[PDB]
């Protein structure tokens, strides 16, 4: 666990002044490889330990896309980093390494593979990739210009399926897979929840709750497990509403407010239709990014703008990696229904960055640290 | 462009801040201990002077940096942890001024990056 | 990006103030110059190092008010090297000697600010406190050209408080005289930039 660390900011980079990264990711391992694009279409990747070190700060490597790129994510157990851009290409590329004098370094990046989504013929940029390799077999996800699933085999570099996502849920929130990815969990910007199983290819159900607006993110999480889902979105006071699938009820809502909430308006909505008109927030607390792994969930929060830590462990040890100057937040949960658990946080500057449009969690091999792009294009490491 | 012609103006207050170092510049471990003989001991910690200025920069552009620095002068604070200037005073003190030479030069590199990413 | 924007007003505010780097201020009983303790009282005293460095950058102020100034020094010779701050005093000797000449090239016999490293301080004190005088002279000179004595000091005591060191050790004495001194150093100061500014 990560989140007991003090988590102090030991480094500040931006090579890209002019425009923010649409996608940041890092390539585990004994020596992690940093990775980020960029909205002009730029490809970056930066060496971790050499920025532990010497505190060298520029592109180790840099590729040109030629294009604005969309999305990246890095294969699971391999080398291979997957993207996707705007421009409806999509491409992976292969990582070249050497090791040398005790120590690593970056030769070349080349895409391995070249697919034009714009072979659709509809001609759609891709909104969201996600992309799995099992033991079994190695496959991709990723969410079309009009919001449509499609699934395509890594192996064959073809399309395996299409699904599309009904025009009463609006566009596609969010994008997850489940732990045996033979199921999609797929949010909507009318403010609903889908699971669809890809199994028997229809969709299993679709849920909503709360205020009923658009939902922020949608994600499996590890200790909640495959029977319970985490979504930030519905409620707008509440920051994060984690619901069991099967159970159809919210098991722990993380909310800011100085009082609890309604029950009635906190139980599940089911007999809602369609006809539902979209209502959202047009405020500034709304667009945030959230990053959770071994027990820890961690999401930006945009209100106060800060760093926050939510430990599935103990809420009540849960706590704000970076805060402001004069004082912190107090935090601590309660149970009204026996199905039902809330946390509750009570509010109580020299560093200056933007929004944060990217997060990633990391591990330097000897001790822990988190990396951050932010929205104005700088990039910066807590440790 | 405002802040950075009064930069200029206090780059001119850095020239002018400027007499115990003139011929070189902030950019050297062996050139530290080998001309720690020939500088008296004086512009030994006269040349950690530099740290004045470099928090002189730092206040003025308001950007944290990745060394936590403090400058007392002669002998400064940084990190609290380690003095910047050794001026000789000791075997194990060189050590630390080794480690807290290494955390001047990644500072200073890193910040020679942030002033490499100034745009308009 | 807007709050970035007021918070670079906020930081123009306090660029206006860009002039005071050395600036010295008023914590406890005596007054610390950026951010360095001046002086040492009964109670606690400070390093001698500190107050070396401390000089050292009073010494830098003075340097630097002589290179914004572009004012000649007649007897005075600036050499602030960090801690260490070099004075150099060119005076006549006793003059009583007929095997000296003197007709050439000399120094001074002390140029040393820094302590620690009859007492050579004391004069350096005497010698800074006249070229404090000397600056309001030639400050006087430039107010004259461009068309306010609040510090009562004489080279024995200044305002009452003995700033001669006497070779012992800290007292309430030189902790005083610091304190007043290092104010009239700042009203001094304050002068330079009105200067600086109506220059």
């Amino acid at each position: 666990n990560m989140g007991n660390l003090r988590g102090k900011l030991i480094a500040t980079l931006m090579e890209n002044e002019p425009n923010s990264i649409t996608s940041s990711a890092v390539s585990p391992g004994e020596t992690p490889y940093l990775i980020t694009g960029s909205d002009q279409g730029v490809i970056k990747i930066w060496n971790l330990k050499e920025i532990i070190v010497g505190e060298v700060y520029s592109s180790s490597l840099t590729y040109d896309c030629s294009s604005t790129v969309t999305q990246i994510t890095m294969i699971p157990n391999f080398d291979a980093f997957a993207v996707s851009s705007k421009d409806g290409q999509i491409i992976v590329l292969k990582v070249n390494h050497y090791q040398q004098e005790s120590e690593v370094k970056f030769l070349n990046c080349e895409c391995i593979r070249k697919i034009n989504l714009k072979n659709f013929g509809k001609n759609e940029y891709a909104v969201r990739m996600r992309a799995f390799v099992n033991e079994e077999k190695s496959l991709l996800v990723a969410l079309t210009n009009l919001s449509r699933v499609i699934i395509f085999d890594i192996r064959t570099l073809e399309r395996l399926q299409i699904i599309e996502n009904s025009p009463r849920h609006g566009a596609v929130s969010s994008i997850c897979i489940d732990e045996e990815c033979c199921v999609l969990i797929l949010g909507t910007t009318r403010g609903i929840i889908d699971i669809w199983d890809i199994r028997f290819n229809v969709l299993i159900r679709s849920w909503s709750f709360g205020d009923h607006a658009p939902i922020t993110h949608v994600e499996v999480c590890q200790f909640y497990g495959k029977n319970s889902v985490i979504v930030v979105g519905g409620s707008s006071k509440t920051f994060l509403t984690i619901w069991n699938f099967v159970k159809g009820h919210c098991q722990y809502a993380f909310i800011n407010s100085d009082e609890q909430p309604s029950m009635e308006h906190f139980l599940p909505i089911e007999k809602g239709l369609e006809e539902l008109n979209f209502c959202g927030i047009r405020s500034l607390n709304a667009l945030s990014t959230i990053s959770v792994s071994n027990d820890k969930i961690l999401l930006t929060d945009e209100a106060t703008s800060s760093i926050v830590m939510f430990s599935l462990n103990e809420l009540s040890s849960s706590k704000a990696v970076i805060s402001p100057s004069r004082f912190s937040d107090v935090f601590i949960p309660t149970q009204v229904t026996a199905n039902l658990t809330m946390l509750l946080r009570k509010m109580k500057s020299l560093y200056h960055h933007d929004i944060i449009n990217s997060i990633s969690t990391c591990e330097v091999d000897e001790t822990p640290l988190l990396v951050a792009c932010d929205n104005s294009g700088l990039i910066g490491i807590f440790q | 462009l405002r802040f950075k012609k009064l930069y200029q103006l206090i780059g001119i207050f850095h020239s002018t801040d400027l007499f115990n170092s003139d011929r070189g510049y902030i950019y050297l471990l062996r050139q530290a201990g080998e001309s720690t003989k020939h500088r008296e001991y004086v512009n030994s910690q006269l040349g950690y002077y530099l740290l004045f200025l470099h928090l002189t920069a730092i206040q003025i552009f308001k950007a944290p940096l990745p060394y936590r620095l403090m400058y007392y002068g002669s002998t400064s604070v940084i990190d609290s942890q380690y003095p910047l200037y050794f001026t000789d005073q000791m075997i194990s003190k060189h050590q630390a001024k080794l480690i807290k030479a290494i955390h001047y030069f990644n500072a200073d590199i890193l910040q020679f990056k942030q002033i490499l990413e100034n745009y308009r | 990006q807007y709050e970035l924007s007021l918070n670079q007003l906020d930081k123009l505010r306090k660029i206006n103030i860009f002039n005071a780097t050395f600036k010295i201020s008023h914590s406890g009983p005596f007054a610390t110059i950026n951010g360095l303790r001046l002086g040492s009282i009964p109670e606690s005293v400070v390093p001698w190092k500190e107050i070396n460095a401390a000089l050292g950058q009073l010494i830098l102020l003075l340097a630097t008010i002589n290179k914004n100034l572009k004012i000649n020094l007649v007897d005075y010779e600036l050499q602030p090297m960090g801690s260490f701050s070099k004075i150099k005093k060119r005076m006549v000797n006793s003059v009583e000697y007929n095997n000296s000449t003197t007709n050439a090239p000399g120094d001074w016999l002390i140029l040393p600010v820094y302590y620690d490293e009859e007492t050579k301080f004391d004069k350096s004190l005497e010698t800074t406190l006249e070229i404090i005088s000397e600056i309001t002279r030639q400050l006087s000179t430039i107010a004259s050209s461009y068309s306010e004595l609040p510090y009562i000091m004489n080279k024995d005591k200044i305002n009452g408080l003995s700033v001669k060191l006497h070779g012992s050790s800290p007292n309430l004495e030189w902790t005083t005289a610091m304190k007043f001194l290092l104010t009239n150093v700042k009203w001094l100061l304050a002068f330079s930039s009105n200067l600086l500014s109506k220059s």
